[PDB]
RNA sequence: CACCCUGCU
RNA sequence: AGUAGAAACAAGGGUG
């Protein structure tokens, strides 16, 4: 287990020793984001300024052993320049495009299940229903309405505990499940998420998005079905209605 | 003893027991009999945790070592003295592994003998009162609670267990020893404020009170006893909000300033540019730019040695001559490199300003200098109105003989709403394609992209860049247009508003004497001549500058095209909603609907829909082209009066408070920009033509 | 036929064409250098607006004090600062009478969240002013530095791990006399005494407003020390709790809520039967709002609101305005002289600006300097009354809505009853009466009781008009609301975040504008095409058939040359855009999956690529786009190789603070190691008291022993792990 | 001087 | 000179 050896390596130094020995767990939060830089309070300007330079984006180190320093033509694809405030590597956009034809291939057919919420939408839209167009004044009322096409109707924290139990099972504390429906869901879910190489926080986030209920003050005209609230673009507009029902 | 815990027990016990202890108001000596009991609990637990270790052969054997030498593991799984989150970490890791239930209150141990889990507890309560209170605490599950006691008492699940006794004998000895040998001391949020800051608070009181306590005691007993009535009776009668009316006649004009005239400030020419044309199948971003400039320049006959026609009052104008004199030279250089720097000829040095920057010398060493003073800090000099802007607007609205905006198509459509919107945008783009404002935005985006790109690439190199544009024709073939040349300067730009200094050379056919005021900075430098009739062809040459923000905004200029359609199609929405039919066709074609869009001696003259569309392009274009910190002040202070006039025009009884002040505000913005001045004149003329 | 587009308003109403008055397709102005003149201008303006107040001092510090309390009442139409105590007391006693239980409900709820909250939350927020480094530092940095300098000297409570005790310790700070400060000179040490300490902790710095449109001259904005954002968060929760539930409030507000709220407030009065009573609305803006509000008023207001609560709560909440009263504001930067027409240029000390005559600089600024002189004590001015923009946002609106409430038919004692809406910067005052003299008298009493409370209508901007068409907060209403696609043109464009994080925000903004603010379908197609083109240009991703030459030409040429159906190729890999309105709600990868090539997908979706950087969950598929203040926008798109993170600014290097960068490297390495043990630390800031390696070594022992019981691993690893634990423990 | 760290610190 | 504006751009600290 190379990790503990890495820990010793970091421990033998004086500075890291003094830091770790005197960093209580709570302080960790602070230390996660101590920074001398600020936020880009003109996102478009600096982006226009970056896309003309040579080494604008940042990547990890596994590049060198995974992507060549030279190109097939000779265009630099990464540089020895270490980044400020970090230990990453400067990279030009050109690398990405190569990776898109000479790159490591893996299996992503168990991919669409992580992102259930999204693919649901397209498989719906494929099976839509056509109907005529009508022009007339349209009564509008600004009221609160929900937008998720079905969920567990469970609380925010009620799903937070669920997710912490399923994905990071060794770390869910003394809290226990109570409901049978949610029990069955967590069961089938612990079943589904096995043998899938995928980002941890990403999958947990997709599930958090697929569970909790969300409402918004929106100007509705007529029915408040969430599958309908999805397609307010082509259902009704400023002075017209179009006939179509969600799949 | 007060420190009986640090006195005789083991240090490890002391620390691991105190860490779990100090968690509430409990201090190091509170009711000094209980700490002993807590630490003794920890001692007996720990000492039970010794003298038992697992063999790979899974037996139970007493191991004198009390510490395994190698290749072994101890028979316990301590959970006391641990951390909160680690506690549950451990226990749940135990759960999902081979065998463990879910325990609900903090247990102590675990054993891989047959996959079971022990709980322990020893205090004064003798046998079952403690055993049964513990039962009440944890009964809801099956668990292996092997409890001990002082003398000899131990019980197991149905008294069913497997473990040796010499260990429990050791436990007996422990409880034997810890009778304190008969106990020879016989037994058994507030947030106040300090001094200094309370003083600082005292100093913060209304002028009669002297202590924050009395202020509390006074606000406590409050009930309305007449404050607003009495005060508004005693408050003198000058302070009031008098009402003033707004009658039919629309009031007096906003007096423009007085001074010398206004000149063209555009970073490029507007209606004085030519276009050298080459037939070339090049696409929008195709071709070598320098090479197209070559093929353009080559097809013109009549160049002659330049001579200055219109000097530049403040400047060494001879330099500009040499500037142009250099260009053709370099042009013959590439009979091609996709980029060409330019030698540091001094004619290109003064005209772009090197070393014209006072050295940031230290102040304390230069306090004896006679002219030690802060700079500028004063107001822009005033100006007047000149009559070219209206000709520029009139020409801008006109329809050219060339398309200028090819668009990248989108995904096919099935929904009928999509078919309708597509058939609308077809007509809109057909009308808004051929317009000189489209030429404007195309040229502007191409020039400012080239500028920001090259200024980001090279930071000490005098690049030069031609200005070629692409536009097809009704016939079908596509031409290539050359307009002039640009030469850049050094580009160390730290702040967002730093300046780059660049020289511009544009073709023209306008003899400048007919209107010298608008060329106060340009330097007409007659280059060659044309034949048709013979008309002299001039090259307006000048030194101007730009910044990072202006460049960025110049990058996105087609967004003006969004402020147009949204106002044209909202004219079709409110009018298609009535007739109950697809109305937009009869509103763009055969259209009779008109709209007052100007003023002439005959009166207000109307226009069809496309006139409105192009007219609406024009204002959006000029709001960016001549953007200025006076335009915004004018628009923001004049929308008020515009709304008030509108409210009057339809019987809403409008009344005001102070019109003179609003007029002062509308006038304080008019200083020098041709733009804000034309808009002020416009609004005044409209108020005159719209009494009611 | 010389054209004039303003002639358009002879057929189209000036509220159905308002969109064509915004010059918002240009660039906003900025600030070219220092902003200290603005600082003394505003400070002098306050000290003159409260002149016949009392001149006073401090016994602890020395910064001169000024009381704008009632004193002489006003005598003409001139902004003044003599709001009334009895007025502000009764003004909300009445409000309580109007709706019982508001104040006590707020006390309960804020009490609960106050005892529940933690210090770590502070970590989010805008920039702040650090009192140890004398400079504008980001939030977490100043947090860490203040905690550290706290631990350095003799404090013992902050280890509680909570927040309320952190604020306590801030409180205790001001009693010592010999505070020790660390400096990062390339780490010397300095000492600050009690006086200069109290002076140092109360200083909110000044800066220049930027990029804000709708004004001619520039303004000044102040930022408060991180020492007091804690108290700010308590008083903010209190006030927001009071004002979440007022029909005539809009501070704890949202968007369309405003429109529906004023729509139903128009209904009733507009509904007023057309029998015997005519009505107007006054559109009114308040001039110089924060230059007449005061700390004493807020403090007495608090002494009234939280009557009958635990003294813990009342003290905690009342400390903020006291700390707010005795505040000092930094002068600014200085002045960059020419000092001659020859090549001389310099920069003067913002302190020597108080030590020099500055006769050299224009005599108007000489007046500024001469008047501001007596208010400077140490590099800063004493702003006892007034407050600079951007500090509170709520209590002022509570005062405004209270004096609104004063105008019912209940206590005005006459026919006139005024009411309306108050939204931080605007008041729409609808007055109802049968008589013209009624409207006159109503407006007079309103303005009168307002000047009694220090809120003075701007007569230069406020106007009366019959109800039916009026506007406020740049929402314009003509027998109902209409749409102006003008204030949302700034947001249209390449957001400037990433590639995939932008190809979604663009379509999302088009979505919201097509759903709420009347952007028809033709314009939808339009903005979609414009966004496509601008994106393709700013990211060099033109179509595969294009022979446009860029730095990324040849690669994308490769990618295109070998693909059976390129319709699967992504947008920023050279793929045809297929968005429409039907397709406008699904991120792109989900839309074109069906049409991709397999190996492509394997190379584009694979989590083994190094160009993806995931941070704490508080920032995922989010973005803070440029707009009012900045709000957090969310989007959705399949995470792929395009979600890079552009670089940072390498400018601390050529300075005397580069060592902070190395400290950051060390911290980050220490932190990633922890993260290797508990991935759940992405969904929970884990609480604990340890030395941060106990967690590591403990879980190490545990997990090893676990895996060896079922899984396949040899025991030499068991033994070696156990002796490496001995290793990590043998030192300290 | 000759060289090179910066382009929101 | 030019930009611009109630202040500043027209490259700054570092080594011999």
């Amino acid at each position: 287990m190379e990790r503990i050896k890495e820990l010793r390596n970091l421990m033998s130094q004086s500075r890291t020793r003094e830091i770790l020995t005197k960093t209580t767990v709570d302080h960790m939060a602070i230390i996660k984001k101590y920074t001398s830089g600020r936020q880009e309070k003109n996102p478009s300007l600096r982006m226009k300024w970056m896309m003309a330079m040579k080494y604008p984006i940042t990547a990890d180190k596994r590049i060198t052993e995974m992507v060549p320093e030279r190109n097939e033509q000779g265009q630099t694809l990464w540089s020895k320049m270490s980044d400020a405030g970090s230990d990453r590597v400067m990279v030009s956009p050109l690398a990405v495009t190569w990776w898109n034809r000479n790159g490591p291939v893996t299996s992503t057919v168990h991919y669409p299940k992580v992102y259930k919420t999204y693919f649901d939408k397209v498989e719906r839209l494929k099976h839509g229903t056509f109907g005529p167009v009508h022009f007339r004044n349209q009564v509008k009322i600004r009221r609160r309405v929900d937008i998720n096409p079905g969920h567990a109707d469970l609380s925010a924290k009620e799903a937070q505990d669920v997710i912490m139990e399923v994905v990071f099972p060794n770390e869910v504390g003394a809290r226990i499940l109570t409901s049978e429906s949610q029990l069955t869901i967590t069961k089938e879910k612990k079943e589904e998420l096995q043998d899938c190489k995928i980002s941890p926080l990403m999958v947990a986030y997709m599930l958090e998005r697929e569970l909790v209920r969300k409402t918004r003050f929106l100007p509705v005209a007529g029915g408040t079905s969430s599958v309908y609230i999805e397609v307010l673009h082509l259902t009704q507009g400023t002075c017209w209605e179009q006939m179509y029902t969600p799949g | 003893m007060e420190d009986f815990v640090r006195q005789c027990f083991n240090p490890m016990i002391v620390e691991l027991a105190e860490k779990a202890m100090k968690e509430y108001g409990e201090d190091l000596k509170i009711e000094t009999n209980k700490f002993a009991a807590i630490c003794t609990h920890l001692e007996v637990c720990f000492m039970y945790s010794d003298f038992h270790f697992i063999n790979e052969q899974g037996e139970s054997i007493v191991v004198e070592l009390d510490d395994p030498n190698a290749l072994l593991k101890h028979r316990f799984e301590i959970i006391e003295g641990r951390d909160r989150t680690m506690a549950w970490t451990v226990v749940n890791s135990i759960c999902n592994t081979t065998g463990a239930e879910k325990p609900k209150f903090l247990p102590d141990l675990y054993d891989y003998k047959e996959n079971r889990f022990i709980e322990i507890g020893v205090t004064r309560r003798e046998v079952h009162i403690y055993y049964l209170e513990k039962a009440n605490k944890i009964k809801s599950e099956n668990t292996h609670i092997h409890i001990f006691s002082f003398t000899g008492e131990e019980m197991a699940t149905k008294a069913d267990y497997t473990l040796d006794e010499e260990s429990r004998a050791r436990i007996k000895t422990r409880l034997f020893t810890i009778r304190q040998e008969m106990a020879n001391r016989g037994l058994w949020e507030r947030f106040e404020i300090t001094g200094t800051m309370r003083r600082l608070a005292d100093q913060s009181l209304p002028p009669n009170f002297s202590c924050l306590e009395n202020f509390r005691a006074y606000v406590d007993g409050f009930e309305p006893n007449g404050c607003i009535e009495g005060k508004l009776s005693q408050m003198s009668k000058e302070v009031n909000a008098k009402i003033e009316p707004f009658l039919k006649t629309t009031p007096r004009p906003i007096k423009l300033p007085d001074g010398p005239p206004c000149f063209q400030r555009s970073k490029f020419l507007l209606m004085d540019a030519l276009k050298l044309s080459i037939e070339d199948p090049s696409h929008e971003g195709e071709g070598i730019p320098l090479y197209d400039a070559i093929k353009c320049m080559r097809t013109f006959f009549g160049w002659k040695e330049p001579y200055i026609v219109k000097p530049h009052e403040r400047g060494i104008n001879s330099n500009y001559l040499l500037s142009w004199k250099q260009v053709l030279a370099e042009l013959q250089d590439i009979e091609i490199p996709r980029t060409k720097n330019m030698k540091k000829t001094s004619q290109l040095k003064w005209a772009l300003g090197e070393n014209m920057a006072p050295e940031k010398v230290d102040f304390d060493n230069c306090r004896d200098i006679s002219d030690l003073k802060q700079y500028d800090s004063d107001e822009p000099e005033l100006r007047s109105l000149s009559s070219w802007i209206q000709n520029e607007f009139n020409k801008a609205c006109e329809l050219t003989d060339s398309i200028w905006i090819e668009l990248d198509e989108i995904g096919e459509d099935v929904a009928p709403i999509e078919y309708i919107a597509s058939m609308r945008r077809n007509y809109f783009t057909a009308e808004v394609s051929h317009c000189r404002a489209t030429e404007y935005i195309m040229k502007g985006v191409y020039i400012n992209t080239a500028l920001l790109n090259a200024s980001c690439a090279a930071m000490d190199d005098f690049q030069l860049i031609p200005m070629i544009s692409k536009c097809r024709t009704k016939e079908g073939r596509r031409k290539t247009n050359l307009y002039g040349f640009i030469i850049k300067g050094r580009s160390h730009l730290r702040n967002d508003t730093d300046v780059v200094n660049f020289v511009s050379m544009e073709f023209s056919l306008t003899d400048p004497r007919l209107e010298p005021h608008k060329w106060e900075k340009y330097c007409v430098l007659e280059i060659g001549d044309m034949l048709l009739m013979s008309r002299p062809m001039f090259l307006y040459v000048r030194t101007n500058g730009t910044s990072k923000i202006k460049m960025k905004w110049g990058m996105e200029m087609r967004r003006c095209l969004l402020q147009s359609l949204q106002q044209i199609e909202s004219m079709i929405e409110a009018e298609s909603s009535v007739k109950e039919k697809d109305m937009t066709k009869e509103f763009f074609e055969n259209k009779s609907e008109t709209w007052p869009i100007g003023e002439s001696p005959k009166g207000v003259e109307e226009g069809s829909i496309g006139k409105v569309c192009r007219t609406l392009l024009a204002k959006s274009v000029f709001n960016s082209l001549y953007a200025s910190p006076q335009l915004e002040g004018f628009s923001a202070e004049s929308r008020k009066l515009l709304l008030v006039v509108q409210a009057l025009r339809d019987n809403l009884e409008p009344g005001t408070f102070d019109l003179g002040g609003l007029y002062e505000a509308i006038e304080e913005c008019l200083i020098n920009d041709p733009w804000v001045l034309l808009n002020a004149s416009w609004f005044n003329s409209f108020l005159t033509h719209a009494l009611r | 036929m010389d054209v004039n587009p303003t002639l358009l308003f002879l057929k189209v109403p000036a509220q159905n064409a308002i969109s064509t008055t915004f010059p918002y397709t240009g660039d906003p102005p900025y600030s070219h250098g220092t902003g200290t003149g603005y600082t003394m201008d505003t400070v002098n303006r306050t000290h003159q607006y409260s002149e016949k107040g009392k001149w006073t001092t401090n016994t602890e510090t020395g910064a001169p004090q000024l009381n704008p309390i009632d004193g002489p009442l006003p005598e003409d139409n001139e902004p003044s600062g003599y709001a009334q105590t009895d007025c502000v007391l009764e003004a909300m006693a009445f409000l309580e009478e109007s709706h019982p239980g508001i104040f006590e409900n707020s006390c309960l709820e804020t009490m609960e969240v106050v005892q529940q909250t933690r210090v770590d939350r502070l970590t989010q927020g805008r920039q702040t002013y650090d009192w140890t480094l004398n400079r504008n530092q980001p939030a977490a940095t100043a947090l860490a530095n203040t905690i550290e300098v706290f631990r350095s000297n003799g404090l013992t409570a902050n280890e509680s791990g909570r927040l309320i005790d952190f604020l306590k310790d801030v409180i205790e700070s001001m009693d010592k006399e010999e505070m020790e400060i660390t400096t990062h000179f390339q780490k010397k040490k300095q000492r600050v005494n009690k006086r200069s300490y109290l002076i140092r902790a109360l200083t909110l710095n000044t800066m220049t407003k930027d990029a804000e449109r709708g004004k001619l001259k520039r303004r000044a904005i102040a930022t408060p020390g991180m020492q007091i954002r804690g108290f700010v968060y308590f008083v903010e929760t209190l006030a927001r709790s009071i004002c979440e539930k007022l029909e005539q409030s809009g501070l704890p507000v949202g968007g369309n809520e405003k429109k529906a709220k004023l729509a139903n407030v128009v209904r009733k009065m507009m509904t007023n039967s057309q029998d015997t009573e005519l009505s107007f609305t006054i559109t009114g803006d308040n001039t110089k709002w924060n230059e007449n509000q005061n700390p004493r008023m807020f403090l007495a207001m608090i002494t009234y609101i939280t009557k009958n609560q635990p003294e813990w709560f009342r003290n905690i909440l009342s400390i903020a305005p006291i700390m707010f009263s005795n505040k000092m504001a930094r002068l600014g930067k200085g002045y960059m002289f020419e000092s001659k027409r020859m090549k001389l240029r310099t920069q003067i000390p913002a302190e020597m600006l108080a030590s020099i005559d500055l006769k050299y600089f224009n005599e108007s600024t000489r007046k500024k300097i001469e008047k501001i002189r007596p208010l400077l004590i140490d590099g800063t001015a004493s702003l006892s009354p007034g407050m600079m923009m951007g500090m509170f946002n709520m209590l002022s609106t509570v005062l405004g809505v209270s004096i609104l409430n004063l105008g019912q038919k209940k206590y005005t004692k006459t026919t006139y009853w005024w009411d309306g809406l108050q939204s931080s910067d605007d008041f729409a005052l609808i007055v109802n009466a049968p008589n013209h003299e009624g409207i006159q008298a109503g407006v007079d009493r309103f303005y009168r009781t307002c000047k009694l409370v220090g809120i003075n209508m701007s007569k230069k901007k406020s106007y009366i008009n019959r109800t039916g068409t009026f506007e406020f907060t740049s929402f314009f209403y003509r027998y109902g609301f209409v749409a102006n696609f003008s204030m949302e043109l700034p947001s249209f464009g390449v957001s400037g975040i990433n590639e995939s994080a932008d190809m979604s925000i663009g379509v999302t903004v088009i979505k919201n504008n097509m759903i709420n603010n009347d952007l028809g379908p033709a314009t939808a197609q339009m903005a979609l095409q414009l966004f496509i083109k601008d994106y393709r240009y700013t990211y060099r991703c033109h179509r595969g058939d294009t022979q446009i030459q860029t730095r990324r030409s040849f690669e994308l040429k490769k990618l295109w040359e070998q693909t059976r159906s390129k319709a699967g190729l992504l947008v920023s890999d050279g793929g045809p855009n297929l968005y429409n309105i039907r397709n406008l709600h699904i991120p792109e990868v989900c839309l074109k999956w069906e049409l991709m090539d397999e190996d492509y997908q394997g190379r584009l979706c694979n989590p083994l690529n190094p160009f993806v950087s995931h941070k704490e969950i508080e920032s995922v598929n989010n973005a803070v786009v440029m707009p009012g203040p900045a709000k957090s926008m969310e989007y959705d798109a399949v995470a792929t190789t395009h979600s890079w993170i552009p670089k940072r600014n390498r400018s601390i290097l050529n300075t005397s603070q580069r060592g902070i960068l190395e400290d950051e490297q060390m911290y980050q390495k220490c932190c990633n190691l922890f993260e290797k043990f508990f991935p759940s630390s992405s969904y929970r800031r884990p609480v604990g008291i340890s030395s941060m390696v106990e967690a590591m070594v403990s879980r190490a022992r545990i997990d090893a022993r676990i895996d060896f019981e079922s899984g396949r691993i040899k025991k030499e690893e068991f033994s070696e792990i156990m002796k490496i634990c001995s290793t990590i423990e043998e030192l300290r």
